[PDB]
């Protein structure tokens, strides 16, 4: 095909806390509760 | 979704807001709504369809 190498790429591109999963009594795994985070920023070295 | 955010004119629907809500919900009910004004005050309001 002869297609043409990539080139000039172009690349377009808060901070949600854990702590309330960490903190306090965890709840049963009959009993769990899930965490919605959505548009923030993630640290996964961290958990 | 609220039309009047997007396009009010057009009636499309434009998801404006997320709630996190983890539990599904099964049950939903109409809350009655009323004005307190004299006889004269009241006026006619719209009535929503679902």
């Amino acid at each position: 095909s002869f297609e043409a190498k990539p080139s000039g790429s172009v690349v377009e591109q808060v901070e949600c806390d854990f702590s309330p999963l960490l903190s306090g009594t965890p709840p049963q795994v009959y009993n769990f509760k899930r965490l919605v985070f959505t548009n923030c920023n993630y640290n996964l070295t961290k958990l | 979704f609220s039309s009047r955010y997007v396009d009010l004119y057009g009636g499309n629907m434009f998801q404006f807001a997320t709630l996190p809500v983890y539990d599904t919900i099964k049950y939903y009910s109409i809350i009655p709504h009323s004005i307190r004004s004299i006889q004269s005050d009241r006026k006619a309001w719209a009535a929503f369809y679902v």
